[PDB]
Formats: structure tokens, sequence, C-alpha cells
RNA sequence: CCGGGGACGUGUCCGUUGAUCAAGGACGAAGGCCGGAGGAUCAAAGAUGAUUAGAUACCGUCGUAGUUCCGGCAGUAAACGAU
RNA sequence: UCUCUUAAGGUAGCCAAACGCCUCGUCAUCUAAUUAGUGACGCGCAUGAAUGGAGCAACGAGAUUCCCACUGUCCCUACCUGCUCCCCAGCGAACCCACUGCCAAGGGAACGGGCUUGGCGCAGUCAGCGGGGAAAGAAGACCCUGUUGAGCUUGACUCUAGUGUGGGGCCGCGGCCCCGCUU
RNA sequence: UAGCACACUCGGGCGCGAGCCCCGAGGGCCGGGAGACGGGUUCUUCCGCCAGGCCGCUCCGCGGAAGGUGAGCCGGGUCCUAAGGACGCGCUGGCCCGCAACCGACAGGCAAGCGGGCACACAUUCCCGCGCCGUGUGCCAUGCGGCAACGCACCGUGCGCGGCCGGGCGCAGGGCUGGCGCCGGGGGCCCUCCUCCCCCGGCGGCCCGCCUGCGGACUCUUGCAGCACGAGGCAGCCCGCGCCGCCGCCAGGACUCGCCCCCCGUGAAGCCCCGCGCACGCACACACACGCCCGUACCAAUCCGCACCAGGGCUCCAGGGCGCGCACCCCACGGCCAGGGCCCACGCAGGUUUGGGAAUUCGGCAAGCUGGAUCCGCAACCUCGGGACAAGGAUUGGCUCCGGGCGCCGGAGCUGUCGCUUCCAAGGGGAAUCCGACUGUUUAGUAAAAACAUAGCCUUGCGCCGCACGC
RNA sequence: UGGGCAGGGCGAAGCCCGCGGAAACGCAGGUGGAGGCCCCGAGCCGUUCUGACGUGCAAUUCGAUGGCGCGACCUGGGCGUA
């Protein structure tokens, strides 16, 4: 087969380095650079996959339009839905009791 | 001869690198009563007593204090800083408010200090006494020594997580040797007597012995002080700490 | 098809360390290894992550106690007063 | 570290000001220790007599 | 506080569910063993001072294991009412 | 049983052991034959308890013996192949070098290539070869000497960092060396 | 003289001159191709040589003359910090030390470029096509849908709170790679035989999985399990992997998510950025304009070992067969091939030696035997885990079938000069003793050990420490 | 702060089922994939031949044999210790 070369770029396996294969035309194979996997975003309460929210590098996560980056709720990309809903009733019930 | 390894160990390039250390962890000096969530437990390179995020919010700002964590911490406990707080495990208040006989940890040493003694795995400080006028507090320190110190002085109730730690012995040399690289121990320690004169008072000839008594003086130059540096006696025990102290 | 008569869990280390070693060390592997009933949400799913730190893996409930066990002797009466 | 920059505040020691740019804030803390420690050493009356 | 127990009392229930045991299981004083804690008294071993013909013993003094607690092992007694 | 003596007199163990001089100890086993191996024995020159004693499950490019099997290790060598060698074209060093025909005996600084007296050989070429040149390596590393060292040790000599101690200096107030105080 | 090329052979060419230079053919052999460090013009073209190359040269990493290195996207700086440094100031008689601006990464973090052309050589830089990123100017709107999971208005600034990481067996996916079948171009070979040989072929739906709604109790996974703190199911939603709409089938695969395992090891920091919270005030799109410095050729004889040295030197990419296997061996790709003659002795390396079988020897040194797999059988001892592939035995090819749970497994028959792990690859075993427990470490260049380390055990000091489970 | 390291073998807990049991539990078959486990590849090293070489290829190399080979490892760079 046609051997893989980093085509003048550093041959290293670090994270920042991994290539991809492309089959170019003439029945040869290339190395191209792949990026980096993008982080996936989590609850900062409870840690779980947070929906709606893209996944991307943070580089072209910011290079995305608003309304992927984030849900459009209050704590958005913060906190997911079952953990938010807990603090709207943590502050209510502190409050309502803290009357009596 | 050459310098020994005691004496060569003593400069500052082998000390434990400060990048390990999570923070300084401190009880925090407070006017009055302060309010903390447990954020987070965390662990620190080295150290099998793991740490206590503790997160409190005013009005004014978000601070971030840490302390290293109580058997019974857990995220999201309400911890109280002050004075007079109640004495339930994780709070930290002041010694003369700390009732007699109850287990503290991260004791301080002088007033508003941050914490010094009971810090590592399992140690606790038993509170023995209070001598209220004189405003003076006996301790009984984890080595069994009763210590005074000031009832100003802080403490966080309970004893330090990391429990039993002493019980499991090290099966292999992996063990040993992946524990000291975290906590920057000198490690694998080679006999003084299997060296060489030039290495070591213990440093001997044609049979490996020491040839000379290993309990040096308190007054010895460093450099001689190698052994049992001022042993008050030898050999196996075998007795009560009462029959051999005196 | 139980593998082992006597050593069970320490059966990893072979024929090494000494018997008393690992006849030694087979109750604190059992505990530092097992899953413990979370107090928070009930179900026994309380893991070791490091040291002194335990977490219940289904809740998320994670707190400080012993090295192998979650609980000590010392701890457990510091927190039964 | 945090406690020992609390632990120099707390005390007002000059000598902790040792920079180039504290030098206007240090002799202000040197002219209020002297101040003081003049009053509160016993005055003979060869001083004190300016005093009236 | 939690748990257990037998006797009695009874127009309470069930209705033969019982007796005794190879195998098997559990408990099991003291001394002992293992790991941990503790250690005041007493005290094997050991050390002495005596006694004695001798004295490795009895007597005096000291003293370690041990005696103590926790987890386990062990599984023995003139474990006798020799039943 | 008696007696001398020590701080205490080697206990449990183990052994001609990697520790036993005698010593190839003695007995057994192993063999045709064993200064070896193993098992015993122990008045052990001079074994012995974390200067760790005993102990061998597992492990070992550790040390050792026996057995089976295996074999050119040997009896006892032989043949074959490649490369070298050998011969050539071209290229082309170094070591070493007082001077060098070879022996026998003698004398001699007590083991000569040269001397003495005998015995011989000499066209000075090619290839083998390791008897000799007391062959070449290297101002013997052993040993001794040096009023030459260095490493290292300590009960050497003289000092010394360190630790510790006493006295003094380190300009503060109060009260009874003691106790408060702070500046 | 020692020594120096001795897997090549034949023809042709240029040329004064040819074993070595070129071309064609044949026969073989093994790496080759990209980066770093290091080299520094060795690169490439033209011309040369009577010098250098362990021979010769018409050749050349040589000599001479030229030519060549083009970047918003590659690397570094204009960025960030790591371990760490620190020329200032304090402390000084001087240091140490304290604070520490500043610094510290050509493999960390980390905006954005690929396909092709051209070309002596060089280009992801030029050219062509299609993109993308950032900056600077202008030009402003002042919000909505869905019960919900959430969907969107391509909008900004400040503060606060947050936001990244380990290794491993396996399962699943998998850049890609291979095979087979079928189809399709393009090229070459064929006494017979043979369809021989070589090359080439964003967008919507669904699927996961999380979550939501309805609802209320079940439900997996290769694996522990999950579940009223809400199971399966249904309908959605989200965001990726993946598959179809604008050649199939099978196998392998770097890598990767999550489970699970491991740890007295818990697996960076900071800037940028992002999100929300609270404030401020406005510029994303669009349009226009713009994008600095440095590096950029080449180097399995171009480096370091005085050298074209059998040495050493970070990183990346292996197709077919065999087989467990990126083992060996054979082939492919790509790249290669550096005297002549004769073979005496003695060598070095390798085969084979009847009979004997350790008698050799300090000693089985060296050599040999055993060797894969399947099936059977397996002792003393033991820390109960081992010993253990113990010992020991049988079998093994080719072909034609049959059966199965079908990448494989079992059975039968036929067959060969009895032979089958047919080459390759690939344990000799047993009975004991000594020592060290073990894995590990060591005298680079005479010692790998019984020495060292080790865990364990123990003793000592320390409450002015990293805080006694500690040092 | 980065990187590197075939393929097999043995089969620890845990789990599933079957059988036995009054009970405690015990066998058996799978499953699972532990361990400074075993044989070994690239590679690394340096046991033996006391092999080759020993004015060498080489101021320590070569060959066979051997050991290690996911580690108490190896390695690039940065940094520290003179
Ligand atoms: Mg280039
Ligand atoms: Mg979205
Ligand atoms: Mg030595
Ligand atoms: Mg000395
Ligand atoms: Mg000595
Ligand atoms: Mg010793
Ligand atoms: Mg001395
Ligand atoms: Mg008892
Ligand atoms: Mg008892
Ligand atoms: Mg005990
Ligand atoms: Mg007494
Ligand atoms: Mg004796
Ligand atoms: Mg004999
Ligand atoms: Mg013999
Ligand atoms: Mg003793
Ligand atoms: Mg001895
Ligand atoms: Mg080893
Ligand atoms: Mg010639
Ligand atoms: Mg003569
Ligand atoms: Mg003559
Ligand atoms: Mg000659
Ligand atoms: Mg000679
Ligand atoms: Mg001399
Ligand atoms: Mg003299
Ligand atoms: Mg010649
Ligand atoms: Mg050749
Ligand atoms: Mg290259
Ligand atoms: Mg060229
Ligand atoms: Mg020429
Ligand atoms: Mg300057
Ligand atoms: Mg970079
Ligand atoms: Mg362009
Ligand atoms: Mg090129
Ligand atoms: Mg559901
Ligand atoms: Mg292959
Ligand atoms: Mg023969
Ligand atoms: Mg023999
Ligand atoms: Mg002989
Ligand atoms: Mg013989
Ligand atoms: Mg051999
Ligand atoms: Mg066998
Ligand atoms: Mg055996
Ligand atoms: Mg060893
Ligand atoms: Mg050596
Ligand atoms: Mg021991
Ligand atoms: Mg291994
Ligand atoms: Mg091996
Ligand atoms: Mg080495
Ligand atoms: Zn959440
Ligand atoms: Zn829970």
């Amino acid at each position: 087969v046609q051997h893989l070369t980093h085509r003048g770029r550093r041959t290293y396996n670090n994270a920042s380095n991994q290539k991809k294969i492309r089959r170019t035309p003439g029945n040869r194979r290339v190395y191209i650079p792949k990026k980096k996997p993008g982080r996936v975003p989590k609850c900062v309460k409870c840690r779980s996959k947070l929906r709606g929210i893209d996944i991307c590098r943070p580089a072209a996560f910011a290079r995305l339009r608003k309304s992927q980056r984030t849900v459009a709720r209050t704590y958005g990309g913060n906190l997911c839905g079952s953990c938010l809903e807990n603090r709207i009733l943590d502050a209510f019930l502190s409050a309502e009791e803290q009357l009596l | 001869s050459k310098v020994i390894r005691r004496l060569r160990l003593l400069k500052p390039h082998h000390r434990p690198k400060a990048m390990w250390k999570v923070g300084e962890t401190r009880i925090p000096v407070v006017s009055e009563t302060m309010h903390g969530v447990v954020s987070e437990i965390v662990h620190e390179r080295g150290k099998v007593a793991p740490l206590a995020k503790i997160r409190v919010d005013t009005g004014k700002c978000v601070r971030r204090e840490l302390l290293v964590a109580v058997e019974g911490n857990y995220v999201g406990q309400k911890v109280e800083i002050g004075d007079s707080v109640p004495v339930a495990v994780g709070n930290a208040l002041k010694l003369k408010n700390i009732p007699e006989g109850t287990g503290v940890c991260s004791v301080e040493r002088r007033p508003y200090d941050g914490g010094k003694m009971a810090k590592s795995s399992g140690a606790y400080v038993t509170v023995v006494g209070h001598n209220r006028d004189t405003n003076i507090t006996t301790v009984r320190l984890p080595s069994g020594e009763k210590r005074s110190v000031s009832s100003e002085c802080r403490a966080v109730v309970g004893v330090i997580a990391g429990g039993g730690v002493n019980e499991k012995p090290l099966l292999k040399a992996s063990r040993a040797h992946y524990r000291a690289k975290a906590r920057g121990l000198y490690w694998p320690t080679v006999r003084g007597v299997a060296m060489n004169p030039v290495d070591h008072p213990h440093g001997g000839g044609n049979k490996q012995h020491i040839g000379h008594p290993s309990t040096i003086s308190k007054h010895a130059p460093p450099g001689q002080k190698v052994g049992l540096v001022a042993a008050r006696r030898t050999g196996l025990r075998r007795g009560s700490k009462k029959v051999l102290n005196k | 098809s139980r593998g082992t008569k006597k050593v069970g869990i320490v059966g990893k280390y072979g024929v090494r360390y000494g018997s008393s070693l690992r006849k030694r060390i087979k109750a604190i592997e059992i505990s530092q290894h097992a899953k413990y009933e979370c107090k928070a949400c009930g179900k026994t799913s309380v893991k070791r992550e490091v040291v002194g730190i335990w977490k219940c893996k289904a809740c998320a409930f994670t707190f400080a106690g012993g090295a192998f066990a979650p609980t000590t002797s010392a701890g457990a009466h510091s927190n039964s007063i | 570290s945090q406690a020992k920059r609390e632990m120099i505040e707390r005390r007002r020691n000059p000598r902790d000001l040792d920079q180039k740019h504290q030098r206007e804030e240090r002799k202000a803390l040197i002219a209020e220790r002297v101040h003081l420690y003049r009053n509160a050493l016993r005055i003979p009356p060869a001083v004190y007599q300016f005093s009236t």
C-alpha cells in the first residue's frame, strides 16, 4: 500500500498531532490533520451530559451561533433541568420556612 | 569522607514540589460564624488524608476555604466555622467551646494559626480538660503526648479521614515505590552498613557490621548523627509506657 | 467452580509474600473493593475512588471516610455522638 | 503564602515593606511607630520640657 | 435501649406437627495463638535474696509473656451430679 | 556431687555446613573404584539466635551432586561446503630495530649470537611454524627502600565546623529571684 | 609485506581509456519513505577530472561555474503557563534566603488549507480550483416557539461563579486495509491450458445513547448489574457515531465513547475561550479593507564516534501467503548489487561421522536430545495459591466425504516406500543439597552473584515538621 | 512535559445455572479476566561460548547462546543537583 508520511510535519503521537487518512483521487492515501475531539458539556452539579449544546473544539465552539452554544432556559449550559428544578425548589422552600 | 546522605537530603532541592499541594489547609479566621458548604472532597498527591474544599457564600463574595477532610464529611454538608458553633462533626470552633473527651483534628498550636496538629490520616486529638481560669486546654495528641494549648485555638471536630491506612501491608516493592514517589521520600534506602566508609559512619569492611555503638549523642556533629540519635533505651520494648519511660 | 478453597481474593497474589501477609491483606481487599449501601439514596453502590474518599456511583453522593472501609471505629464514634 | 501575607498585614512592621515603591508607605509607618514608642518611654525632663 | 427466656394462668390458635440421633452445624472456662489497642495489680519464663546436704522448688523481692479490651483462631478441663 | 571463676557462662536450635585446624574426621549411602554428593554423628580449632537462629513451598543465566535421555566431549578420527589462506592486477601500512651465520662444552655477572676450544653451515629464495632470541608490549602492580604520597580508620598528635554551657553587651515600664506589662 | 571490493552475469553505449559510469537483458538481495536533533549547500543542473574515493572511473556526497528554499492557514515569535530561572530590592562583610518584575515548551495548552497543476530541483508557501481564520472600519435591531426534553432570533462589553486531563483486559464502534464475488474502464502476456497478469472505481430520514412527555413495574449486559430518587413500552427531544436519498459480502485495523478494573500512585498549570448569574451598553451578520518577523533546498555514505567506521542516535508509515502471531520463511511495493585465478596446510563458520556413549573434562564446556498443537495422564511436597507443560503416553500429511453449535470443531474412508509441528518455528527431564524468600538492581570496559534493593519485622528521635496512620 | 512497548498461556474475585443439603453451605459446568503470574515479538540487556576479533569493523565491536520484554521499565525535550 502507499505508506503514509506526515508530510513535512511532526510525527509525534500527541493529542494535538492526531492524523486521519484521506483517500486522494489517485488511489493514494495521505494523512490530514485530525483535530482534537471537542469536550462534551456537563452539568456543573451532577456532571451528566447536557443536551442541546453542540460538541466542538473550544475555538470552533466559539465560532458557532449563540443559539447553538446554550439552552434557552436559565442556568442553560451550567445545570441540567433536574438540577435546576431542584435549585428552584431549594431556594423557594428555604425561603418559605424561613418566614415561619 | 563524602557527605552522608542524611545531610545531603537536607538541601532544599530535595523537598517535595509545591505544585503537588492543592492549597494551604487553614481553618479560617472569622469574626462571626461562617457558614460553608463542602464543595468537594479531593485527593492531594502524597497525602493519604483527603482535603475538604469548603465554599462559603455571603452577600459580598465567595470565599473558597480548604480543610483536611474529616471522616464523615460529605459533599454538600453545611459546615460552620466560628467561635461557638455547634459541636457537630465537620465544624471548626475554639477549644473552650468544645466539650471534654471529644476527638478533634486540625488543632491549632497557637491561636488563629490555621491548624497544626492531627492533620494526617486517622489522627485525632482528645480534648482532656479545660482550665477555665488561665484559658488553657490540655489535649491528648496522637503520639500520646498530653499537650497544653490555649482555649482560643481552633480545631475541627472529628477524626481525620483516610482512616486506617497502616493496616494494609505493602505487599510489593512497587507499592512502596509509588507511595514514596508521591510523597517525595528518599526510597529505596540502602543500609549504611552495606556502604563504604566514605559514604557512611556505618560503612564498614569485610563483614557487614556497625562496629561502634549506634546510639549517638544528641550533641553530636551532623554527619555523626546517624542511627539512633538520642536513644534513651534500645532493644525490644516488652512493657507498658509507664515502665519504659522511667 | 470455586477456583480456590481458602485464599479467595488473594489468589491473585499467587504463592508470593507469605501466607500470613496474604491472610492479613485479604480482609482489607475484601473491604476496600466492596460496594456499600449509600446512606443518601439507599442503594448498594458506594465504591472507593481514592484512599479516604467514598462515592456512591448511583446518586453521586461522595463522602470522606476511612482508608479501606467507609467507616473506621474512631470515625464512627465521633459521628455517633 | 496567604496566611503570611495576612500576618505581615496584622503586624505593621516597616521592615516588611522592603520594595522600592513601598518607600513612601514605609516611612509613614516608621513615623507612627516611632511616635508610639517615643511617648511610651519615660521622657526625661530635658526633652519633655518642650512639650509644655 | 435492643433482644431473649422459662414457669404459671386461660373455653386463645394449630392438630400430631413428635422423641432420639450417624453425617453436618453452632456455642464452648482457663491457658494458648494471630492482628490491633492498652498495661494498675498479679505473674509463667527469667533474674535475684534466702532455705537446704543439694533446691533448677516451696519463702522474700523484682519481672516478661500473659492477665484487660476489640476482631478472629483454637476447641480442651476433675467441661463432674465423675450419673 | 564438690570446687575455682565471670557482667553472663552458648539457651532453643543447627553442623566437618559457603562456618572443623586436625581432616581425605567417623558411620551409612551413592561407585568396579569417590579427597566429591547426600544422610547421620558432634568436647563445635573458631556454630547459634533481627551482628538474627532454624526453615526450601515458589522463584533463580546463582553454587553443587546423582540419574534418565542425549550426543565428535572422548575412543579416534574422517569427509564435505563457504570464507580465509595461497597466486595475481592495482592500492599499500605498523610493531620493532646496538650490531647480528648456526651449535656443543667451558669460562664468565654463577643459563652466550659474538669470548675460548671444538662441531658445522653459507646463491642469501617460497610456504609453514612457534624451540630460542632469558622476543615485543609497560621506568614491576608483588616485595623492600624513601624521613615521597593519597584513600580510609581510630584509644595517634595538634586543631576545628557543629551541638551545648557560663558570664557580659543587647538603653522599656511596673509591682513582690519571682510575677505582671508593652513600647 | 600485513592488509584493501571478492552475487553477480551477458550485450550495447558515450569515451584516449571501462569489472565498477550509463542503457537493455538475465540472476539475486533488502528495507524504503517522511519529521526532530545534528550537518550546512552535501540539494539540482551544466562542465570537468590524469587530484581525492582502501582498486579503476567517462562516475561521485569530489573540483569548477551556476541555480534553488516564496506561507494570514506549516513551525516558532508578536500568546499562555509547567517544573524551574531570575541581572531589582530587602537581608548581608559576603552568600544563602525573603519578595520577585521578567522569563521558561520548535512534542504542553493552542485561530484557520485541502485537492490538483507546474517544475531541473523546490511549493499544503507559486499556480488553479474550492475554502477558511483573524483584524480594522462602516451600517443597528431592542425578540419568539414547544407541556417538556429544547428549538431559534449568524450581536457586544465588564464582573462574579464555574468549565480540561491516568492506565489496563474486554464489548461495541472505527480513519483505513485486505480478501472474495459481480460489474466497469485502462495496459500487457499467452505450444497446450487458462474470462492470464498489472493498474484504476453539506442536505433530509433512520440508528445509537442521554433526556422529556404519557404511564407505573419491570429489565439487562460478553461481563458487576439496573429500577418508585421511576422499569419495559409508546411518542418525542438532544447530540455524536453510523447507514440510506439528494455495487454487495466477509475479515483485520491505528484510534475512540461508556461500562468495568487498578492504585497507601487518583493521573498539570495558566492564558484564551465558553456557559450562566448580575450589570453595563449597544455591531454578529453584511459590506469594504487588510494579514508582521523568523525558519522553509537536502541528508538510511551528508549526524556523532579523527573516516564513505560492521558502533551509536528521538518519532511516523508494512501489502500477499503460512501461522496464534506487525515471530520465522517466501512474495509484492520501493530500493539495491564495488577485483582476477586457484581452492595446500592451519584456521573462522557450517553439515555429516559406523560401533561405543561422558570413558573427555576442574566441570557435559561445547554440541546434542526435547520442542507447536490436540487428547490422555500427572507424584512427593506445599505458605493450599502452587508444584505442573511435573513425570509420562498417543496423535499429527495429502485427498474424498459426512456431521455440527460452521473464521471453527468432531468423525469416517481412501492414499504414500511409515511419513506428516515434513521447511521454518519450537521446553530436555528427574532425585537432592547450599544460598538468596520472590519480581527487581549492580561493578559502562575482566565479577549479575549468595552482593544490593524489597515487603515484612524492629529500634530511635521529634508536638518549633510535610504535623505522629507523620517526617 | 511528551512518547514507546507482538502474540499466546495460566485462569483470582465476582456472577449465572445445575446437582446435593434441614441448615450452614458444598461440589460441578460456564462466565469473568485478576496478577511486580508464564512462554515470548519488536526492542532492551549482557549468562555462557571464557566463540570471533584482539596494530580490530570497533580506544568494548561482532556472532551464537541466554535473560528481560506494560515495568521498581525504557525514552525525547525542558529543569534541578558541581
Ligand atoms: Mg523539506
Ligand atoms: Mg443546540
Ligand atoms: Mg560494598
Ligand atoms: Mg567516617
Ligand atoms: Mg562497618
Ligand atoms: Mg549481615
Ligand atoms: Mg566513632
Ligand atoms: Mg478463652
Ligand atoms: Mg487469653
Ligand atoms: Mg496480642
Ligand atoms: Mg511483684
Ligand atoms: Mg547446644
Ligand atoms: Mg565423601
Ligand atoms: Mg562424580
Ligand atoms: Mg539476642
Ligand atoms: Mg554468625
Ligand atoms: Mg531475577
Ligand atoms: Mg598482489
Ligand atoms: Mg651453546
Ligand atoms: Mg668460535
Ligand atoms: Mg620464512
Ligand atoms: Mg619463540
Ligand atoms: Mg621500577
Ligand atoms: Mg632515612
Ligand atoms: Mg598481500
Ligand atoms: Mg557483497
Ligand atoms: Mg529524508
Ligand atoms: Mg548530487
Ligand atoms: Mg581521477
Ligand atoms: Mg539586561
Ligand atoms: Mg506548540
Ligand atoms: Mg492560498
Ligand atoms: Mg523532496
Ligand atoms: Mg424508558
Ligand atoms: Mg504479513
Ligand atoms: Mg558416533
Ligand atoms: Mg563426567
Ligand atoms: Mg581423566
Ligand atoms: Mg571422569
Ligand atoms: Mg550448554
Ligand atoms: Mg510432557
Ligand atoms: Mg518438581
Ligand atoms: Mg535473588
Ligand atoms: Mg563489569
Ligand atoms: Mg522474617
Ligand atoms: Mg513476568
Ligand atoms: Mg523468558
Ligand atoms: Mg546494566
Ligand atoms: Zn444536573
Ligand atoms: Zn447513593
